[PDB]
């Protein structure tokens, strides 16, 4: 995935499991969870962004243009 | 056939209730209607049985009317909510009613049963199980 | 005493350490996140179980978890 | 005046208007046709 | 022994109890640029003196709250230390542990109670029946 | 020069733009809703002005404008009462026959059979019997026709419009500075001499020139149409001369200090008017004139602009050791010094004090209004008397709880430790443990030695051992001090010997001196006190002390405690500080107010139950030609109220027959409201007993169901917050209980009153 891509979350314990988010940035280093995903709906803590690894995301729409 | 229920006009207790009534707007014509159309028990009060092939319209008419009204309200709400999803700020449209959108939703929901059948046939009525947020098992 | 665990989803935002009212947590060097630091709980004997750290944690789900265990004088927050 | 019109579209205001209209309709139905009961709707007055 | 002068305080009912002399006690020491009024952790107002101040407290949370929410946040005092004093006179400086505030990352600090997985991969308790290990403590 | 008027011109433009921006006053709420909690937060923080901004001047301007708005609301309500008394009442028929007509000022429409609620109230009128006492008030004021009530309603509407315009003007056009609001001396002078004093003077003038002559004619028995209009009593001085001869001498005795010649219309009789059962209107006229003089004198106590007067700051600073009394020097060498800053900066402390004093005033109103009925035909209108007493008792309890709550709010938010160094507030905070421990011990003592004694009475009666019961016939507990006070107050007027010779009749017949009957019903008679009264008064003491314990523990520990030392940083209103330290649920001062609401409800329910039962049992009743009094419940209170089985049977079960059998009658609405209050109490039980996690997970499942059909809302549904759930529970609980008691009382006293 890359910036602007639409993803479906596969992390089971995540508030956005099987929900749709938008990739804001991908970290190029070797950190455990480099992808940053923003969501339209907030979780129970009021947070609408999270960090995920590539294997926890399913790309559903390519970035525009 | 049910024998414990007889027409209210032939029930002595219902007749006593009719005579003992106040003479106001609320009692005269209602009692005339109940005597003509209702079935009364031994207590003299109208009872509503669901065991008669006849007067089946008396059961189906209110049920159908309520089902139509409730489906109209539900379809209006659902169509409005689905129309507001494409917006940038749907929550603002849920605290601020978008009048043209609501009017369009109501006008379309006037024919809600046919639209619901069409949506069910085309698979547009429901979302698939894997695109719905769920808790861990 | 209570048990405080830190999972690899920590982003090193230091909020849990700041939120702790009894200095149970501290930031230690790490390489699993961009901030290059991770939370740690070397002093869980002083943990009262208030779960302020969990409230302060921004990750989803929580990167820090508190499991209430055996109760001691200081874990019950007793001044007597 | 446009701000007033936008205020009139608020969820509480619209809900109050809808409830008032429905209550008025039901009240007028009670006044015009008192004593309507299941098995009696849409039937001629005896 | 711990050096410092106690703040001006007329007494109160939120002070030390039998636990202080029987089990343990805490002491918070700091240095202020001037004499000024602060709030005692258990109610009331005290006057901290210009030199080095020492305050006896019953719980570590009192000292943490006083040092963080009042000394640093309000009075801009950063040199406060919290010691644990036992009835036999043994004293250990417990805050800050290594001279650096815990919220600031410091080299040499080891990882304690770290789990090398996300929280959703904890095993189910049915796996560890009669084994005595909790799911969060599982390897 | 120091006291002066300073304002800002056009500080806030008058535009409706922010009407379309809900939550604009709060930074968090301004961004719009993301969850349903946003709506509840918007409604909960609407009037918390000190969280809208940190500027005290803007806060004070908001207070002033909102007070004008509330005054407009009150004026609208008063205008509505007067208009309904002028247009949809039997007021004229009631004035014709006060003792044989039930007051009624509410008429229902006939659409769904609710016209059965139009009770036959006499005078050829069908309507709901009112218990507000408006008719007696209007009769005491000299009002005799509906046209005057209509004029008063129009004036009330005009006053409401004026108040609304005043609020708009003083917020959006000319907003006073913060310095204007901080003029304690000028405000006190103007509100003592100009508000209370001048209002008392004006009402005394209205009474003397209008109320006394009209009511004297009414009590003389002349018809309404033959009584001239009030203005005729002013233009034609001959009417004044005929009714009160002293009026023939004009104002000469007043200016020559020969006031004794005015004794014909400024009397000092005491007692009650035999014709009506209310207080003598000339007595009340002299009372209000004396109040006017005293308040005007008090209004020249504070120093504003001419050197003369006392200063709040100097007086507060002088009240400390060693300037106090020798046994009062424990308040320390600082004493009240530093308290002036509280009144400089804190609105919440003033609101707390004023709510407490409003509760005190309402309690005094209830007691002194049942004991010395001030209105004609009020004492014999039993339903009205009970309703007034209960209503004002409940208002007082709510006001006291609010005072405690806002005291806690001041402690959390406005209290500054630097302002209070070894002063009385600091010392109180420093021995709060002493205070709370002693209060808890005395609460336990009172609970045992009242309620456990009631349980002892229950068990002894069940054993068939009445001789072992705490009763007038067993082990007696005579309230000797209250009896002694009754005897002293009776002997003071001549009915420790004659310490008040000037009053002819007893000040109140409840203390003794005789009985007054009006229409064959008792207006007031001596209220004897025995073992049951001792027990019930100590029950009241126990309940009040426990309510004080809850509220005062909340206030004293608002900043923190040994458990959570930093509660002040957590705020006034927060759910908890986590399950740690064993569990810190409901530690906030708001939760203490939440519990104090329940305890106040309990205490006031017992107070009103005691009043109702004792009045029905020992005072109210009917008098035959021979002077023998038969009471409503026939003297049950002495033997039945000493056990709570007696309360369950002879008060709750027996006296609920009216409300429970009110179906198919004009009182059926009271039975419906009885059931409604029971339902609301049961409904509140789930908000009180449950927690929000369960409801959040259930909402999760329901949201899944809505998502399956593409009908889920963007504003995400959330369970109510913990504090919100507690607030909903307590609100519904109090509403249900109070409505149940209201329906019970009103049905019983409309049927048999
Ligand atoms: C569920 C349940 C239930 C049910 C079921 O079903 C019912 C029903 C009944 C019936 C049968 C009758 C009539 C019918 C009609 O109207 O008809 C016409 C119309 C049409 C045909 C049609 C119409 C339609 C519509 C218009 C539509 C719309 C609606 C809406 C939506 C609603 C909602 C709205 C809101 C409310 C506002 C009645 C009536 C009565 N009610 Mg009774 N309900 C109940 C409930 C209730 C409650 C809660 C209470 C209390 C408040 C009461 C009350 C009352 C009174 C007073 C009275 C009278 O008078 C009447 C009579 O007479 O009787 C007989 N009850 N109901
Ligand atoms: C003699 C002068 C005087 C009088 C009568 C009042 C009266 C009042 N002030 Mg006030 N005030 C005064 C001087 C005065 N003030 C001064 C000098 C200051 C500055 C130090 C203030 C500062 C002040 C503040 C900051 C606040 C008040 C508030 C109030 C109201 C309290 C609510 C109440 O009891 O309802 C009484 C109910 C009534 C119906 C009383 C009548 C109301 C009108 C306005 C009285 C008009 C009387 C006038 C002489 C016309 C009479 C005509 C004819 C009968 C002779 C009350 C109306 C509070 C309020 O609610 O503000 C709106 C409030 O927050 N006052
Ligand atoms: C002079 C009277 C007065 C004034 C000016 C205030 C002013 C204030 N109070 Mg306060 N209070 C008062 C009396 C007063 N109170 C009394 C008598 C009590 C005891 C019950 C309280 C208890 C109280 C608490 C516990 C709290 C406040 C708070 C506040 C502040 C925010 C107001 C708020 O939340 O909006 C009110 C907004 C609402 C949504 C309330 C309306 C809902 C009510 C409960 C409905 C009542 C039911 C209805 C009357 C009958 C049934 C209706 C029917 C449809 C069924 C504000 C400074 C809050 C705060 O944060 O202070 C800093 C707070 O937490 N007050
Ligand atoms: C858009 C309107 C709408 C629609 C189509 C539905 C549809 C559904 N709801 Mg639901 N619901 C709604 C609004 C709606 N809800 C609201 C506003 C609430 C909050 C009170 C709830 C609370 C709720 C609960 C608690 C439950 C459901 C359940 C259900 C399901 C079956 C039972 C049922 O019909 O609800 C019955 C209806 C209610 C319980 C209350 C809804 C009545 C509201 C007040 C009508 C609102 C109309 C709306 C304002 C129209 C505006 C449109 C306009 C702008 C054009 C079904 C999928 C149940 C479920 O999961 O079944 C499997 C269930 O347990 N709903
Ligand atoms: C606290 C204020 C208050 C309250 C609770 C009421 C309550 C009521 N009014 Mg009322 N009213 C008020 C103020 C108030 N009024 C004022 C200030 C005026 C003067 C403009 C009126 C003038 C008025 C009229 C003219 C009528 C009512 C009527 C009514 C009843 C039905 C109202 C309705 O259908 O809507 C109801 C008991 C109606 C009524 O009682 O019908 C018999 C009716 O016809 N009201
Ligand atoms: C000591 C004060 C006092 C008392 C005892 C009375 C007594 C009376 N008034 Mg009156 N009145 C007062 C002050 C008082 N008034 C003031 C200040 C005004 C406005 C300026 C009025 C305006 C007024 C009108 C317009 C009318 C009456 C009427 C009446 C009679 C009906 C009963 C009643 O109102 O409840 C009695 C009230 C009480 C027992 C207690 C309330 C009095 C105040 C609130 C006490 C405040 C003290 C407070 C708790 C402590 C403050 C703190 C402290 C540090 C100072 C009765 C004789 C009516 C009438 O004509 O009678 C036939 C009537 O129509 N009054
Ligand atoms: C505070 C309000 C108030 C008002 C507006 C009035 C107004 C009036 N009084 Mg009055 N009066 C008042 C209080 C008041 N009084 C009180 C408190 C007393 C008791 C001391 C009196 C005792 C009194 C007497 C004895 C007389 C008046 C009279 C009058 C009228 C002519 C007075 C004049 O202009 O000289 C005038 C309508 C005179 C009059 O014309 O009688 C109707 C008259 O003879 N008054
Ligand atoms: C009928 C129910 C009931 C009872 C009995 C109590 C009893 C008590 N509550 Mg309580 N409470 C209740 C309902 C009740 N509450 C509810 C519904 C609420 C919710 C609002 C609260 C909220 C509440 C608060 C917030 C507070 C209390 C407090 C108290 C204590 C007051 C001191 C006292 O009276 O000691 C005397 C004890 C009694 C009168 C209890 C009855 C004793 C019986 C009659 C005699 C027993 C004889 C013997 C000892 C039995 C031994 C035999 C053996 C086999 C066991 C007391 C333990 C206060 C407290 O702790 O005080 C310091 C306090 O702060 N309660
Ligand atoms: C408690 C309450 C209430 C009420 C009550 C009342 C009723 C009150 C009243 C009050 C009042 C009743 C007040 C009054 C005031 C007054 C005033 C304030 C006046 C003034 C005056 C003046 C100022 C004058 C002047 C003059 C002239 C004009 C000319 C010549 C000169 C002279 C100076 C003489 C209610 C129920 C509603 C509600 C709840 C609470
Ligand atoms: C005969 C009859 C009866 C019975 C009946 C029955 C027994 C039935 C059944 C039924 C059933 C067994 C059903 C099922 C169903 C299922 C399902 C699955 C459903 C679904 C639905 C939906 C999906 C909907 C949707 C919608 C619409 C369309 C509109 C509005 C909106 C909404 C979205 C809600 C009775 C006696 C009662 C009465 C008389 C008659
Ligand atoms: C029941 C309950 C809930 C669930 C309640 C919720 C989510 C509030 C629901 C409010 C509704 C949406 C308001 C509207 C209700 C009206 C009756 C709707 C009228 C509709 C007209 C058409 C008649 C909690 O969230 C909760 C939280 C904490 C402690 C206890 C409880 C608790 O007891």
């Amino acid at each position: 995935v890359e910036r602007g891509s639409k993803v479906r979350i596969l992390r089971r314990e995540s508030y956005w499991y099987q929900d749709v988010g938008l990739v804001a940035s991908v970290d190029k280093s070797g950190i455990k969870y480099p992808v940053i995903v923003r969501f339209d709906k907030v979780n129970y803590a009021g947070v609408n962004t999270n960090n995920f690894a590539d294997f926890e995301l399913l790309e559903i729409e390519k970035p525009k243009a | 056939a049910n024998s414990t229920l007889v027409p209210c006009s032939k029930s002595p207790a219902f007749q006593a209730r009719m005579k003992n009534a106040p003479d106001t707007y609320y009692f005269n014509k209602p009692f005339k209607a109940y005597a003509k159309y209702e079935l009364c028990g031994t207590d003299g009060l109208p009872h509503l049985p669901l065991d008669r092939l006849d007067r089946a319209t008396d059961v189906l008419v209110p049920i159908g009317l309520f089902l139509y009204v409730a489906g109209f309200i539900g379809w209006s709400g659902r169509s409005y909510l689905r129309a507001t999803k494409s917006a940038s700020d749907p929550e603002m449209k849920e605290i601020f009613i978008d009048l043209p959108l609501a009017l369009q939703s109501i006008s379309k929901a006037v024919l809600w049963p046919l639209l619901a059948l069409q949506e069910f046939l085309s698979g547009d009525l429901t979302a698939r199980d894997e695109e719905i947020p769920i808790s861990p098992r | 005493s209570h048990t405080v665990k830190i999972y690899d989803t920590c982003i090193g935002c230091t909020q849990c350490v700041r939120a702790c009212p009894t200095d149970v947590l501290e930031m230690v060097p790490w390489d699993g996140c961009k901030a290059a630091q991770i939370a740690s709980s070397p002093r869980t004997e002083d943990c009262v179980g208030c779960k302020r750290c969990e409230t302060a944690c921004p990750t989803d789900f929580l990167s820090i978890r508190v499991y209430l265990g055996a109760e001691t004088t200081r874990s019950m927050g007793l001044a007597y | 005046m446009q701000h007033v019109f936008k205020y009139l579209t608020l969820a509480p205001v619209m809900a109050t208007f809808t409830m008032v209209a429905l209550s008025v309709v039901l009240i007028m139905l009670q006044i015009w046709f008192p004593g309507l009961q299941y098995g009696t709707y849409f039937k001629p007055t005896p | 022994t711990l050096e410092g002068q106690t703040p001006i305080f007329g007494g109160g009912t939120g002070g030390l109890l039998t636990k202080a002399e029987r089990e343990e006690k805490y002491v918070i020491t700091w240095t202020s640029p001037k004499e000024q009024v602060f709030e005692m952790p258990t109610g009331g107002s005290a006057i901290m003196r210009q030199g080095k101040n020492k305050l006896e407290i019953a719980r570590k949370e009192y000292g943490i709250a006083l040092g963080g929410q009042q000394l640093r946040a309000k009075f801009k005092i950063n040199d406060y230390k919290i010691y644990r004093v036992y009835p036999n006179g043994e004293t250990q400086m417990i805050h800050p542990a290594d001279g650096v505030f815990p919220e600031k990352v410091n080299q040499g600090r080891p990882k304690v109670r770290y789990v090398d997985r996300n929280i959703g991969s904890n095993p189910s308790p049915a796996k560890l029946k009669f084994s005595g290990v909790q799911p969060y403590d599982a390897p | 020069q120091k006291v002066r008027v300073v304002v800002d011109n056009d500080p806030v433009p008058t535009s409706p733009e922010l009407w379309a921006k809900p939550g604009h006053f709060d930074r968090t709420l301004a961004r719009g809703p993301k969850t349903t909690t946003w709506i509840w937060n918007l409604h909960a923080n609407a009037h918390d002005f000190d969280t809208h901004t940190s500027d005290l001047e803007d806060i004070s301007r908001k207070i002033f404008a909102a007070h004008f708005g509330h005054l407009a609301v009150i004026f609208i309500w008063l205008s509505g009462m007067y208009f309904h008394g002028a247009k949809f009442s039997n007021f004229e028929a009631w004035m014709a026959n006060p003792t044989g007509v039930k007051p009624s000022a509410q008429v229902v429409w006939s659409l769904v059979g609710q016209d059965i609620l139009n009770a036959d109230v006499g005078g050829g009128f069908h309507g709901i019997q009112i218990t507000s006492g408006l008719f007696q008030l209007w009769r005491a004021a000299g009002i005799t026709n509906t046209f005057q009530l209509y004029c008063t309603a129009i004036g009330g509407l005009v006053m409401a419009a004026i108040m609304l315009f005043a609020g708009w003007f003083h917020y959006h056009k000319r907003a006073p500075k913060l310095e204007w609001f901080q003029n304690w001396e000028a405000m006190m002078n103007h509100h003592l001499a100009g508000l209370l004093g001048l209002g008392c003077l004006g009402w005394a003038g209205h009474q003397i020139h209008v109320a006394l002559p009209v009511n004297k004619l009414l009590d003389a028995g002349v018809a309404i149409k033959d009584i001239p209009l009030p203005h005729e009593f002013i233009l034609n001085t001959s009417l004044m001369a005929e009714l009160y001869p002293s009026f023939a001498k004009g104002l000469v005795p007043f200016f020559t200090l020969q006031w004794g010649q005015y004794a014909d219309f400024l009397t000092f009789k005491g007692g009650l008017n035999p014709v009506t059962g209310g207080l003598w209107l000339s007595d009340t006229a002299h009372h209000h004139l004396a109040l006017a003089v005293l308040f005007i004198v008090a209004g020249h106590f504070y120093r504003t602009n001419w050197g003369i007067g006392h200063s709040f700051k100097e007086m507060l600073d002088d009240a400390k050791s060693p300037n106090m009394l020798p046994f009062l020097n424990f308040i320390g060498p600082v004493g009240h010094e530093g308290l002036d800053k509280i009144f400089e900066t804190s609105w919440h402390a003033n609101l707390s004090i004023h709510l407490v004093q409003f509760g005190t005033a309402s309690l005094l109103v209830a007691h002194h209004m049942y004991a010395m009925p001030p209105y004609p035909y009020l004492a014999t209108d039993y339903a009205t008397a009970l309703s007034l007493f209960t209503h004002h008792v409940w208002i007082a309890g709510f006001c006291i709880v609010g005072g405690a709550a806002h005291a806690a709010i001041f402690m959390v938010r406005d209290y500054d430790p630097a302002h209070h160094v070894n002063n009385i507030l600091d010392r109180t905070l420093r021995h709060r443990d002493v205070i709370i421990s002693h209060l808890a011990w005395v609460c336990q003592f009172l609970g045992f030695h009242s309620f456990a004694m009631y349980c002892h009475n229950d068990t002894m009666r069940a054993f068939g051992r009445p001789q072992d019961m705490f009763s007038d016939t067993g082990i007696q507990l005579q309230p000797i001090f209250a009896q002694w006070i009754q005897h002293i107050h009776t002997a003071a007027v001549g009915a420790l010997g004659t310490t008040a010779p000037g009053i002819g009749a007893p000040v109140s017949y409840a203390w003794g001196g005789g009985m007054v009957a009006v229409g064959g019903k008792v207006a007031m008679m001596p209220i004897a006190l025995g073992t049951a009264d001792f027990l019930i008064h100590h029950i009241h003491a126990f309940t009040i002390h426990v309510t004080v314990l809850v509220l005062f523990k909340g206030v004293l520990f608002a900043r923190g405690s040994r458990l959570v030392p930093d509660k002040a940083n957590l705020g006034f209103r927060f759910p908890c500080d986590g399950p740690g330290r064993g569990g810190t649920c409901q530690v906030s001062a708001w939760d203490h107010v939440f519990l104090g609401l329940f305890w106040m409800y309990n205490s006031l329910s017992m107070v009103v139950f005691h009043f109702s039962w004792k009045m029905q049992s020992d005072v109210w009743g009917t008098v035959d030609s021979d002077g023998i009094v038969t009471h409503l419940t026939g003297g049950n209170f002495a033997t039945s109220s000493i056990t709570n089985n007696g309360w369950l049977r002879d008060f709750l079960w027996a006296q609920s027959a009216q409300v429970i059998q009110s179906y198919n009658s004009s009182l059926s609405a009271y039975g419906l409201m009885f059931l409604a209050g029971h339902f609301i109490f049961g409904f509140s039980l789930m908000f009180l007993f449950s927690g929000r996690g369960y409801w959040q997970e259930l909402i999760e499942s329901i949201v899944w169901a809505h998502n399956k059909l593409k009908v889920a809302p963007a504003i995400q549904p959330r369970a109510l917050s913990i504090v919100h759930g507690r607030a909903v529970g307590v609100a519904h609980y109090l509403l249900g209980g109070i409505v149940t008691t209201w329906a019970f009382f009103l049905a019983r006293m409309s049927a048999i009153g």
